RNA sequence: UAGGGAUCGGGUGGUGUUUUUUUA
RNA sequence: GGCCGGUCCGGAUUUCCAACGGGGCCUUUCCUU
């Protein structure tokens, strides 16, 4: 296993070429989220197009905070959502052709990786306990 | 592993293989104090604190003074009557090297701890 | 040299002058042997700073790559000094033109801890952090001779006695030792037939120096095998850097040639 | 080889990997592109990861690649 | 393109309206 | 000790009892405790009890200021001002002038050589400091030669062989003692320590040290007050050593006193002519107070009290002209103070008072605000002490000197041959009658457009402040009274004119109409109320009450309260004047509520008219409610509150 | 100046009041460290001057 | 006009007159000096002798001072010349010292903080500027460390990873 | 224990040949 | 503790600058908690 990560800069009064305001950023963010875009995708879209560095350093607060602050928050965290729907897609594929024991092994690993952050999220209680795999 | 312990392993074996400068991250403040007192006693040389936002990188430049640092796991309480027997079964000889304790009023080695007449729990050692 | 360089005389208990550029400590310093008002220092900014005490001011600074351990001026040339820095070579600098370190004495394997000149002004001596001192001619740039012994270790301060005959090497294991400079000569008065013979075949070795077995005999020493391994793997990685540089120089348009003497300089205040 | 483990030469800092330096940083860079339909400015990332479309004259500006996104053949950019 | 028909609490509002109207 | 180490340590978080009050304690303590025989010995003995082991520079320096606190307590109370402390000082001056084969020795540890021999000397140095400030007990008529000749042979040792701690104070003592004529051996000691400070400057490679600065002050006193100063080339060397230090003026001070002393004793030194150049330079460009002032003192004393070449004596004034434009805002003021001293404490004033007048005019026309006041003051002082021909040509160039002519006319009038000034006022009247064209009408039109550069105006307002021709001027003053501060100055001029000599109704209505569509406006409102009380009597009174109701933002509300205070028969004229003052019965709103309480306090007929006016306001509220209910901004009736909060 | 050019226009007496035939003096000055760099550049020049003696 | 409610100084009135002067020369500015406000200014000399003006802005207008800061600071370095000028924020606390440093230097950058711990027990706290604007940046570094010194108590040395 | 030469997968930069050009 | 007159030809008056220490004190003003 190796490293593949972004290295956010030492600057935090970013970025001094930013002509744009700090309210149109929040406007674009709520536009994209009520268009139905996950936090990662709204971040990358306004990173590329309406070029921000990151909204946590242009606005004073991260985008999950401003999504909750504008009443648009998710009901499950993004990672658990993506990993759940990956689990249901691999389950649908194995249900279609049940001989794929490699998909069985991968499904065991995917469900274990579900249970990891599931019990993490129960211990921190972002989504409430009694919760076990929808 | 710990954060003080691997930094001490780094500056131990790096001068065992005989270099002059080492790097150590994540550089907590107990590492700051721990090699603060050893450059006070003249076992390393000057050291820089590169400060990013993540954790910080301490760069120690050192000559061939030192031969062994080391931490003690776990960190348990010792008395004024105990620090002499800990310097006995922890250092090679008596008046040579030091033993570093987290005392209550500061962070010091054994001789300044018994000079200020305080104690605390044992932290690490260097000779 | 401390956290800031102070000038004081022995008649008053206060620093007569501060002298530093800015906030950086001064790792060593040395006065001159002639034009005694001028002096040099080396700070942990990897920097050489010359000071003149007539104007009572620092007067130029260069920054090199790695930290300069110790300066020593020239007794004869009086405006040439030698810096010993932590990349494994000493640098015979000028003073009046500080942009080209006009000689580089190269053959070490670790940090060069100090250096001084012979009092005759043409043969310098470096002692380094590897367990070996060595003596250089001024106008070559490679080792005339290597001294080492098993008991000396991490030799920190080597100086040259005031009659250019002995090399005092103070190590890190405690001991301070004497060496001869010309390691084959002896220190008694000689009858003139011996003086004529030793001087005769000295001149004779000098003129037949480039024959390819006189050269291998007069070049053969016995280094400790730590220094042998480090020198040969330094050679293979330097050949590798030279080869990859040759490939880039074959392709790329303008990778301009920099001299070996100009390589280590990373900067200089007062460009002219 | 043998390097000053403090502040090294900028020629080596721009040479080594963006994680392995003494203080890590980015290497992507923002840049102003002129969409050639109606000439007006928009910023764009370098490793742009998605097809930006300048909503004024909504043609296309850069298609993404594994690294730096290549720009679309009539565009003109200022690095900033 | 990559919009989602899930994942938001206004989307659980619209789908509870769905699951009570149908 | 350990409490001080824990108080100045670092791994020690907080408490309220942190600031060390002990240094203040001892300076408050020895006031009572100055027995100066026994308890003072029990003060100074624990000093030595730590001063026999090891003391760093930190502990040394805090102990040195602790001894300064002791000496400040002695300055407060000096318990006996008759020589029992002086014998004590003299007392402390006298005080501070094969067997190993059997010997087991175990746990060997070496000591260090520092412990005895640093403390052999440092205690002596600190005792000499303490004692010698005790000799700078400054009480007059306690210095006699019979008092001090016991102390001269002790201080003559600790001047020479002291190493820098006390020397600065010993020659401070000699500065205090240079007045009293001592014995011959001691005057030899004075000249010997003059040679000592000469060797100090010869050895020290900087004059900006406290030692050389204090020694320069001593050589200042030795230059000023002795019989025969000598070694003139040696003091020329000293001055040549001084001159390259003046790129950095930093507590030079004492050095400028030295310059004062030898320029007062008037020794011809050719390097002083370069000293004057550099002190002019630092006099302008130096960015501190009082160093520029002492440089003005030395440069001025040189310029007035030394000779000069007959081109250089005007070249320095050309430098004065070239520094009169200086870009900082206080160096120019220092230039102005030196020009003030030039004009004050001569035919040189007449010879230079043309260029100086032109440059002071150009500095009056400068951009610095508070420097313009000094420019006006120096212009007045230059015009008053001027000669006949100089002031005549000055007034001629000021008259002939278009907005340039306006500003020069204003300046010449402000300086203002009173008949010649009236002739200049006649040409200024030719300017002023042409200087009133539709400006106040354009201002009222701009006010109406808002509700929908005045350079010659301010110059003519200044001319009106200076002043049937005056009646025509007062008529034009009403034309510009009827650019906010310009109209305020015009209103002040018209108020002064109407206080000097239908018209009152027009003036009061034009005053009221200006407030609707400042402190000068408050002054004009008080003047207009004076005119209304001096005044179709009942018709104009109803017009004034209607104007007050049309008035009743903070300035207009204060004008309404002022008009109601000027109005308050008690109610037979004030029936039509409480139509808005009772309607008002947010710090401006709190002041308006205080104004409503003032109008209510300052009566049976008035209370009846007030109750009828309250019923009339209820009727007007009913009429507005009927208009609204017949009209029926649904969401706009709450949009104001939803946008406010 | 503008005031001087508007005043001194007619009369022949100019050599008494219009002494300003030369431009201004006395720059800002430069800040402390920059002044240090400049005069120590001058120090390096005079030091090289004083060891070019030793060259011969 | 646009100060906080306490009575200002006369030089505060002079720089406010410079502000209303730039507002008199209006239509080259994009109504940028309409929402201005400052709590207080204060001027203090440096060891170089010349003074520096800390102007405390109540911080929507630190970012409101957006691209106007360079133009108006050369404008008022012409108008109220020769005194180095800076705009600042106001009231853990390492964050507020960090932020007042970050806008204290310029809107240029800082790129890294070092602090070396010498062999005598002392420390030297270096801050590292960007690479740019250096001809006007180098003229005010001692002023910056002086105002950070007397505004924090801390000791800071500024330098650029460049020649000087 | 470290160093070196390759090679596979990705990326960055260089600037010569294979390549091509208004279809992607 | 230093720097400036203005009373008279060195004793009393005064301004500013520094160093200690003294006093009122600037920041939860709007909100359940
Ligand atoms: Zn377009």
């Amino acid at each position: 296993k190796g490293i593949s990560s972004s290295a956010i800069p030492y600057s935090r009064n970013a970025p001094a070429w930013f002509k744009l305001s700090s309210e149109s950023v929040i406007e674009q963010i709520v536009k994209y989220a009520r268009k139905g875009l996950t936090p990662s995708q709204i971040g990358v879209l306004l990173r590329d197009a309406h070029g921000v560095t990151q909204a946590r350093v242009i606005t004073g607060n991260k985008i999950m905070r401003i999504l909750k602050s504008n009443g648009l928050a998710p009901e499950i965290p993004e990672d658990l959502y993506y990993l759940i729907k990956k689990a249901v897609s691999v389950r649908k594929h194995l249900e279609r052709n049940r001989k794929d024991k490699d998909a069985k092994f991968r499904l065991i690993l995917i469900e274990s990786r579900i249970h990891r952050l599931a019990r993490y999220y129960r211990t921190v209680a972002v989504l409430p306990p009694n919760w076990k795999y929808e | 592993s710990s954060v003080l312990a691997d930094a001490l392993n780094a500056i131990n074996n790096a001068e065992k293989t005989g270099k002059r400068q080492v790097l150590l991250r994540p550089s907590s403040k107990v590492i700051i104090k721990f090699l603060q007192v050893m450059q006070k006693h003249g076992y390393i040389g000057e050291f820089e604190y590169i400060d990013d936002h993540r954790s910080g990188k301490i760069v120690v430049q050192l000559n061939g003074r030192l031969n062994k640092c080391g931490v003690i796991s776990p960190r348990f309480n010792v008395k004024i009557g105990d620090i002499e027997k800990w310097t006995a079964n922890l250092l090679p000889a008596r008046q040579f090297g030091y033993v570093i304790l987290t005392t209550s009023a500061g962070i010091m080695d054994h001789e300044e701890a018994r000079r200020k007449h305080v104690s605390g729990k044992i932290l690490g050692f260097v000779y | 040299g401390g956290a800031k360089i102070h000038l004081w005389d022995v008649n008053r208990l206060k620093p007569v002058s501060d002298l530093s550029w800015g906030a950086d400590n001064i790792t060593s310093l040395k006065f001159n042997q002639n034009e005694t008002d001028i002096l040099a220092s080396t700070g942990s900014d990897n920097s050489i700073v010359l000071y003149d005490l007539r104007t009572n001011s620092p007067t130029q600074k260069i920054v090199q790559t790695m930290r300069t351990n110790a300066i020593c001026w020239n007794p004869m040339e009086a405006f040439n000094f030698v810096t010993a820095n932590e990349d494994h070579n000493a640098y015979y600098y000028d003073m009046r033109n500080l942009s080209r370190s006009l000689n580089v004495f190269k053959d070490h394997v670790s940090a060069v801890m100090d250096v001084d000149f012979s009092p005759t002004g043409d043969e310098i001596v470096t002692g380094s952090y590897d367990k070996s001192i060595r003596i250089y001619k001024t106008n070559h740039g490679h080792s005339r001779e290597i001294y080492h012994t098993k008991r000396m270790q991490h030799v920190f301060q080597v100086k040259y006695s005031m009659d250019s005959k002995y090399i005092i090497s103070g190590s890190d294991d405690g001991n301070v030792r004497l060496w001869r400079s010309k390691a084959w000569e002896r220190s008694n008065v000689k009858t003139t037939r011996e003086k004529n013979k030793l001087e005769y075949d000295e001149k004779l070795k000098e003129r037949f120096r480039h024959m390819p077995e006189i050269k291998r005999i007069s070049r053969h020493r016995h280094v400790p095998q730590v220094i042998k391994k480090a020198q040969e793997i330094k050679n293979i990685e330097l050949s590798s850097i030279k080869r990859r540089e040759a490939n880039e120089r074959r392709t790329r348009k303008d990778m301009p040639y920099i001299s070996e003497r100009k390589k280590q300089i990373v900067g200089t205040v007062h460009k002219y | 080889l043998v390097q000053d483990l403090l502040h090294p030469t900028a020629a080596s800092e721009a040479r080594k990997h963006k994680l392995k330096t003494l203080v890590q940083g980015p290497r992507s860079y923002f840049l102003d592109v002129k969409c050639p339909g109606c000439l007006n400015i928009t910023t764009v990332f370098s490793h742009a990861q998605t097809a930006v479309t300048c909503e004024s004259c909504s043609t296309i500006l850069c298609t993404p690649t594994g690294g730096k996104a290549k720009l679309s053949e009539g565009t003109s950019f200022r690095r900033k | 393109k990559k919009a989602k028909k899930d994942f938001y609490r206004f989307q659980v509002r619209e789908r509870k309206k769905q699951e009570i109207n149908q | 000790g350990f409490a001080g180490e824990e108080k100045d340590s670092e791994n020690y978080h907080t408490k309220v009892k942190e600031i060390k009050s002990n240094k203040s304690y001892d300076a408050g303590e020895i006031l009572a405790s100055n027995i100066s025989l026994t308890e003072f010995g029990t003060l100074l003995s624990p000093v030595k009890a730590l001063l026999m082991v090891r003391i760093n520079l930190r502990n040394q320096n805090k102990l040195s200021e602790l001894l300064r606190r002791y000496l400040l307590g002695l300055n407060h109370n000096s318990d006996s001002e008759s020589e029992s402390i002086l014998k004590f000082c003299h007392q402390l001056f006298q005080e501070s002038e094969k067997e190993d084969f059997f010997l087991v020795n175990l746990e060997s540890k070496s000591y260090t050589i520092n412990s005895n021999s640093l403390l052999l000397n440092s205690t002596l140095q600190k005792f000499a400091l303490d004692l010698l400030r005790n000799v700078i007990t400054r009480h007059r008529s306690f210095l006699t030669v019979s008092h001090l000749e016991g102390f001269i042979p002790f201080l003559r040792d600790s001047l020479l062989s002291e190493n820098e701690g006390v020397v600065i104070s010993t020659l401070r003592i000699l500065i205090t003692l240079i007045r009293l004529d001592f014995s011959d051996e001691s005057s030899e000691i004075f000249k010997n320590c003059a040679r000592k400070v000469l060797n100090i400057i010869k050895v020290s490679p900087s004059t900006s040290s406290e030692l050389c600065q204090m020694g320069l002050k001593f050589l200042s006193a030795f230059i000023r007050h002795t019989d025969s100063t000598l070694k003139d080339t040696a003091l020329s060397y000293v001055l040549g050593r001084v001159l390259p230090d003046l790129n950095e003026p930093s507590r030079q001070g004492l050095a400028f006193n030295f310059l004062k002393a030898l320029v007062s004793k008037h020794i011809m030194l050719p390097e002083l002519y370069d000293i004057a150049d550099t002190t002019r330079e630092i006099m302008v460009t130096n960015h501190s107070k009082e160093i520029r002032d002492v440089s003005r003192s030395v440069y001025y004393q040189f310029l007035m009290e030394y000779d000069q070449s007959k081109g250089r004596l005007e070249k320095q004034f050309k430098f004065m002209v070239d520094n009169l434009q200086y870009p900082t805002e206080s160096g120019r003021q220092s230039v102005m103070e030196l020009i003030n001293l030039i004009i004050t404490k001569p035919a040189l004033l007449s010879k230079l008072s043309s260029s100086f007048f032109l440059a002071l005019v150009n500095v009056s026309f400068n951009d610095d605000a508070p420097r313009c006041r000094e420019m006006a003051s120096v212009l007045i002082s230059t015009m008053l002490p001027k000669l006949e021909n100089k002031d005549l040509e000055i007034v001629e160039k000021y008259i002939a000197a278009d907005n340039a002519s306006f500003l020069n006319l204003g300046l010449r009038t402000y300086k203002v041959s009173i008949g010649f000034e009236h002739t200049i006022e006649l040409d200024e009247l030719a300017i002023k009658r042409i200087r009133y064209i539709l400006s106040d009408t354009s201002v009222g039109s701009e006010h109406q457009w808002d509700l929908v550069f005045s350079s010659y105006m301010e110059a003519t307002e200044s001319v009106y402040k200076h002043g049937w021709d005056g009646i025509i001027t007062c008529l034009l003053y009403p034309h510009s009274w009827v650019a906010n501060l310009v109209h305020q100055l015009i209103a002040n001029k018209d108020k002064l004119e109407i206080s000097l000599t239908t018209i009152a109704t027009r003036i009061l209505h034009q005053l009221g109409a200006p407030s609707i569509p400042a402190n000068v406006s408050i002054k004009t409102l008080v003047n207009i109320s004076i005119l209304w009380k001096e005044q179709t009597g009942e018709d104009l009174k109803y017009t004034t009450a209607i104007d007050y109701m049309v008035t009743r933002g903070i300035i207009r509300s204060d004008e309404h309260r002022m008009d109601s205070f000027m109005s308050k028969a008690l109610l037979v004229q004030v029936l039509d004047e409480d139509e808005v003052i009772a309607e008002g019965e947010y710090l401006e709103t709190y002041y308006s509520r205080a104004v409503d309480e003032e109008q209510e306090e300052l009566l049976e007929d008035k209370l009846q008219v007030s109750d009828f006016t309250k019923i009339y306001t209820a009727v007007k509220q009913t009429v507005l409610e009927r208009r609204k209910e017949r009209r029926s901004a649904d969401k706009k009736l709450r949009k104001h509150a939803r946008s406010r909060e | 100046t503008d005031m001087m050019n508007v005043i001194d226009d007619r009369q022949v007496i100019e050599n008494a009041n219009l002494l300003k035939g030369k431009s201004s003096t006395y720059e800002v000055p430069l800040p402390q460290r920059i002044q240090q760099r400049h005069d120590r550049k001058a120090a390096y020049e005079i030091s090289r001057q004083e060891v070019s003696k030793w060259n011969d | 006009a646009k100060i906080l409610s306490q009575a200002p100084t006369e030089l505060e009135l002079q720089v406010a007159q410079a502000f209303v002067e730039l507002e008199n020369s209006s239509p080259e500015l994009k109504a940028e000096l309409r929402p201005l406000q400052f709590k207080s200014i204060r001027e203090i000399d440096v060891a170089g002798g010349k003074k520096a003006l800390a102007i405390f802005v109540p911080v929507p207008s630190l970012a409101g001072f957006h691209k106007v800061q360079t133009k108006l600071t050369r404008e008022l370095e012409k108008k109220f010349q020769d005194r180095h000028v800076i705009f600042l924020a106001e009231r853990t606390l390492t964050a507020v010292h960090d932020k007042i440093l970050e806008d204290l230097v310029f809107p240029t950058e800082i790129v890294g903080k070092r602090v070396r711990y010498l062999v005598g027990g002392n420390k030297i706290q270096k801050v590292l500027l960007d690479s740019k604007d250096v001809q006007q940046i180098d003229y005010k570094l001692e002023s910056f460390q002086a105002v950070y010194n007397k505004l924090t108590g801390k000791q800071i040395v500024f330098e650029i990873p460049s020649e000087t």
